[PDB]
């Protein structure tokens, strides 16, 4: 590289911040988005103890911290912590001053306006970027698949949203946003582990339960048969070693944790599972583009990485859909970073180069410029 | 007086022998302590190498599991397609 | 807030650094003297800017060295 | 420390023999003929001071750094200069960092074989390839072809 | 082989590195002088009446303010960089402190004082 | 040395007072902390007989004195005698007036407040020091090892306490203080020696029993096997010469005296041994720092100098702990003075130089300043 | 005779101190040697474990590559089916 100017494709997310320069294949730095103040007193003098460890540093000292995510469900609830996370991301994980780089944030659909306006105001006043643009997290995941149609189910860690798109024309009346995501699955797993004796309570042990969920849980092809099998044999019980020994054995908690996605009544949510909100999102579309959406169903986001979900979802939709249509579920192996790869592709386009919100435009219309033509 | 002279002589003899034994013991202690530090560093290096190898092994296990599941699913789909 | 407050503070500091230039009471010779003073001031500013650039390159080198040391610790 | 040798630079090793003259008053009568400096210090102590053998052992270990058991007069001089240090640690550590920056002209933060070899050539010292690998291992402690500021300082530890 | 020869080798390396540092510092000061002579617009003080002098002083003051803004930005960048360098040096100190603090014992009396006390005034080098 | 001002690192302890200037390797003067008034009448006139011999002087005239320790279990029970001990320590063993030297006392964890407040009031009013600071006896022992984590078992002569520390953040809810220590072992040894015929009763003969314990006793690797071996062969019987002749032969009393540490039921104490209070102290810590505490178990204090304890303790903890974790027991050869070496290191730090309790601060808030920010 | 007796007593005191020093140094040496033996055995076992883990990792790499190739072939077959 050299002259010229590259764009910063940041992607706030909720659970893992993924960032990197535009035009690559994978994000340069991926690290949890947690800011944890120490909670004990501290007796050693001169140890160089900081007041807040952010990012991946607080996943190693988590034994004496109180980690707290600054993004609850897509929306940002603690602006100071989010500013700290952004500052860390720019200066220590990429080491590029923001004064010389455009930024491309990402935002979930149907989010509060004030969140987006505050985001752009921060990026323009504190970090003082040249130009920033905010994009919907599902259109990027559709970019990365190299398609131009299809209905994308982006089940992140904060919020699961399902944006249908045809021929490049998004259908704003058919977006079905559901707030069940990876975090609720972690909490439900932590709640059902107590049925064997293992109690995880501290906010640090939520990370251990998350690791258990990632490494062991899988989505059952048929729920009742698995419940019957796990209750008779013992071929499912997989063991796992805690960060201090005392291995634990997970029985039928393995496929009961991610089953909450298809039956949100487990955690008390009323709505229908991710297998039926996709069909409802399709049926709201026009009668002539339903075949294409059926054939190009796209999966993205981290939580769709459970082993065996691309078959359960296809079976469910085939049960719901008319018998003639072909149901195909696109599940690329690079699912987790699909949104960021799409963001890199979009930022690398020449046609897109004039859509950025230039700073002089913000100076003339204020932060409310984001809702205007420069979307 | 003669008793005292004999006692002084034997005391001096045993004193010198004990001092030489003490010198030998101190020298042996120093040498073995240095060798122990060396072996301890070697043990630390062996431990870290084993840890890295086990981590890579676990990652490879996960990858093979995922890809084999994909193969099984695709084979079932191919049979249904025929 | 503070970021917009930081911008206002920066521009006000620059305005204060802007000297009150009045030439309605001085002859052309004193005008040339004031021009010489301003040229010496901009000479000092350029020297300070070059020193800052050199120290910034040194600090980038030290940052790279520290990153390499951290990677050694990792 | 350096002033002792500087004032004796124009003279030869006779000072050590002169030292033996003083030793001829206290510890004349050596038997082994090997490294033994604890006796002179202990006899010096026996003139009234509180007995302590740790300092004498530290002195007798400050000489042997080659590890072969041989202690030349140079090792005794190194013991003398490193027992009393005022402008040690290569004077200012800031100068050491500046010279390290000079070493890494590529600004990568890791010293490879080429950088250190070029600096050796600039110095031009005749050092054997075995000695070259000795220095490489002394600096590159983890032995991976890279040297950071800490490894360079450790290699240049006690080096003025 | 001999420790004194290796110490002399290390000292020669230090002196050579110091000489190269001085050479590069002379290069840097020459570059600074050349850049100062180039970037700074020379004072053309011939055939200028009052009004053009006022116009020139105004535009040069504006340019001085602009370059002062740029130099202030670079100064802020340098201050942030040195603050980060200090923070990371403290971090490395935390990662490499502990036992690396100098543990020194005063029971080892200075040999110079011992020789001076025992020998009167005939132990002068030490 | 010269100008400038050095700190006095005193360490009251209970059984041996260790003191010396900050920045050295070993304490300058180490002497028992006993004050013994004469008990007989005394007929020689003009012999220059004093009314109380303190320190190491009363270990040579102990034949006609009644030695009594002024510190029972960490706490100080006889303030006049403790003041006398401090006065001796400052003026005769170090010969430095306290008006020109900061002091750094040490105190066991979980001690009564009044003890600490009276200590600071004495140091500021009677001896009139410039500034004094009180530190917990375990953090110093962790300093001396050059670590920054680890759980330190500081089995002194008065009280055994077990303070776990991680990354410099002490865990106040996991300190397990047990009052079995060297003095109770001396009393138990003196009580089991009576099974062979040797009766020691006088408070002077307690010193002889202490010498026997120091020179002969050792900790058995396996208790039952040693009890069986000592009851059949005679390879263990080691003899010892009293201060007047009449050698004695210690049989299986050798490893039964220090076994009380691992089975406090011998002296009637209910609690569990030092092998199980360490494991309990670890298990109270968070689940993510247990591996580091397992790997960095530190021993300190005098009573942990028994030959063969660093193996018995490791065997016991390995039996208790999960099989995967590595158990390592740090037992430096300079165990006895570990607390004082750590105290010297702490007093020599530049970052610590502003934590002293300056005299003007005491004048403004009274002796209760010690519990405040200046801990 | 009395003066030489006093000096003999002093010599006996020195001999006793030498005895104590000798015993302490002997204990030091034996303890350090035993610890070194334990550390050496542990280091050897750790290195053997690391070698075994490396072999396992190599085998896992082979399996992963083979299954990846098979998966690609079946993906092409499924495209033909489509
Ligand atoms: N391999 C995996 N298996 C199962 N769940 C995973 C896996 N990787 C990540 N997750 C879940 O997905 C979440 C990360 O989702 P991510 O896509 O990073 O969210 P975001 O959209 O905020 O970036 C984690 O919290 C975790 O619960
Ligand atoms: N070499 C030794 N072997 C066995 N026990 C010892 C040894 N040295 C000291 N002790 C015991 O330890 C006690 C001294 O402990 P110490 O660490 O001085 O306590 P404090 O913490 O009060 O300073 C003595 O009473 C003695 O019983
Ligand atoms: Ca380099
Ligand atoms: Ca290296
Ligand atoms: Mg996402
Ligand atoms: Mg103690």
């Amino acid at each position: 590289d050299d002259e010229e100017t590259t764009a910063l494709v940041c992607d706030n997310g909720s659970g893992l911040v993924k960032a990197g320069f535009a035009g690559d294949d994978a994000p340069r730095a991926v690290f949890p988005s947690i800011v944890g103040r120490p909670r004990h007193q501290g007796v050693m003098v001169g140890m160089g103890q900081k007041d807040s460890y952010v990012g991946d540093e607080a996943q190693s000292k988590r034994g004496i911290l109180t980690l707290k995510y600054p993004i609850e469900h897509g929306i940002i609830t603690n602006w100071d912590d989010m500013e700290k996370i952004w500052h860390h991301t720019f200066y220590n994980e990429l080491r590029v001053a923001p004064e010389e780089h455009p930024t491309l944030l990402t935002e979930a659909p149907l989010n509060p306006k004030a969140n987006r306006e505050k985001m752009t105001q921060i990026m323009f006043e504190t970090f003082n970027v040249p130009a920033m643009y905010v994009a919907i997290q599902a259109v990027l995941s559709l970019y990365a698949s190299g398609r131009t149609t299809g209905i994308v189910l982006d089940s992140g860690d904060g919020v699961t949203h399902n944006v249908p798109i045809y021929e490049g024309y998004a259908l704003p009346h058919a977006i079905m946003r559901l707030d069940l995501a990876g975090r609720d699955l972690t909490d439900y797993l932590m709640k059902i582990l107590t049925e064997r004796g293992y109690s995880f309570v501290t906010t640090a042990e939520r990370e251990i339960v998350r690791d258990i969920k990632e490494k062991l849980c899988y989505v059952a092809l048929d729920f009742e048969n698995e419940m019957a099998t796990a209750a008779s044999s013992s071929s499912l019980e997989k063991s796992y070693e805690l960060p201090d020994g005392q291995v634990i054995t997970i029985g039928n908690e393995r496929f009961r944790c991610p089953e909450t996605l298809f039956q949100p009544s487990f955690i008390g949510m009323e709505s229908a599972g991710i297998h039926e909100t996709t069909y409802n999102s399709i049926m709201k579309c026009d009668i002539d583009i339903r075949k294409d959406l059926y054939a190009n169903n796209v999966l993205s986001g981290g939580t769709t990485m459970y082993p065996g979900i691309a078959d359960r979802m296809q079976k469910e939709i085939t049960a719901l859909a008319p018998s003639t249509m072909k149901i195909k579920i696109i599940a690329p192996p690079e699912r987790k970073y699909s949104v960021w790869i799409g963001g890199s592709i979009l930022a690398s386009l020449s046609t897109f180069q004039q859509m950025w919100i230039s700073k002089q435009e913000y100076d003339e219309a204020g932060p409310s410029i984001v809702h205007r033509k420069c979307f | 007086a003669q008793k005292d002279e004999e006692k002084m002589e034997i005391q001096e003899i045993q004193l010198k022998e004990a001092k030489h034994i003490a010198e030998d013991a101190d020298r042996k202690y120093e040498e073995v302590a240095r060798k122990l530090v060396i072996i301890e560093s070697d043990l630390e290096r062996a431990e870290e190498r084993a840890e890295l190898s086990e981590g890579k092994c676990a990652e490879l296990e996960e990858e093979l599991k995922t890809v084999t599941n994909n193969l099984k699913s695709l084979e079932a789909q191919a049979e249904k397609y025929s | 807030g503070k970021r917009q407050t930081e911008r206002e503070k920066k521009k006000k500091i620059l305005a204060e650094r802007r000297k009150v230039l009045a030439i309605d009471h001085l002859n052309e010779d004193q005008l040339r003297e004031k021009a010489k003073e301003l040229w010496q001031s901009i000479y000092n500013l350029e020297a300070e800017k070059f020193d800052l650039q050199e120290k910034f390159k040194q600090q980038k080198y030290e940052i790279n060295v520290l990153r390499n040391r951290i990677n050694d610790n990792q | 420390d350096d002033i002792y040798k500087a004032a004796v630079e124009q003279l030869t090793e006779e000072q050590k023999n002169e030292f033996k003259a003083a030793f001829d008053i206290f510890v004349l009568g050596a038997e082994d003929g090997c490294i033994s400096t604890k006796e002179l210090g202990k006899v010096m102590r026996m003139l009234g001071q509180n007995p302590t053998p740790e300092e004498l052992q530290e002195m007798i270990d400050e000489v042997d750094e080659d590890g072969s058991g041989t202690v030349d007069f140079d090792e005794f001089l190194v013991m003398m200069v490193r027992c009393m240090k005022d402008d040690s640690k290569g004077k200012s550590e800031e100068e050491l960092s500046d010279l390290f920056r000079m070493f890494d002209k590529n600004a990568d933060g890791y010293i490879d074989l080429e950088e250190l070899k070029i600096m050796l050539q600039a110095t031009g010292e005749t050092i054997t390839e075995d000695d070259i690998e000795e220095l490489m291992k002394d600096g590159d402690k983890n032995n991976d072809g890279r040297i950071d500021y800490d490894e360079f300082l450790e290699f240049m530890k006690g080096v003025e | 082989i001999s420790a004194s020869r290796k110490l002399q080798l290390k000292t020669l390396m230090l002196q050579i590195a110091k000489q190269e540092l001085e050479r590069e510092a002379e290069e840097r000061r020459g570059e600074k002088g050349r850049a100062l002579s180039t970037r700074c617009q020379p004072l053309e003080l011939a055939g200028l009446s009052f009004a053009e002098l006022q116009d020139l002083c105004r535009q040069l003051h504006a340019r001085v303010d602009k370059v002062d803004e740029e130099r202030y930005d670079v100064e802020a960048k340098v201050t942030k960089n040195i603050t980060e360098i200090a923070d990371l040096n403290q971090k490395i100190f935390d990662l490499r402190g502990k036992f690396k603090r100098p543990t020194l014992r005063r029971v080892r009396i200075s040999a110079d004082a011992m020789m001076q006390a025992l020998l009167g005034a005939r132990a002068k080098e030490t």
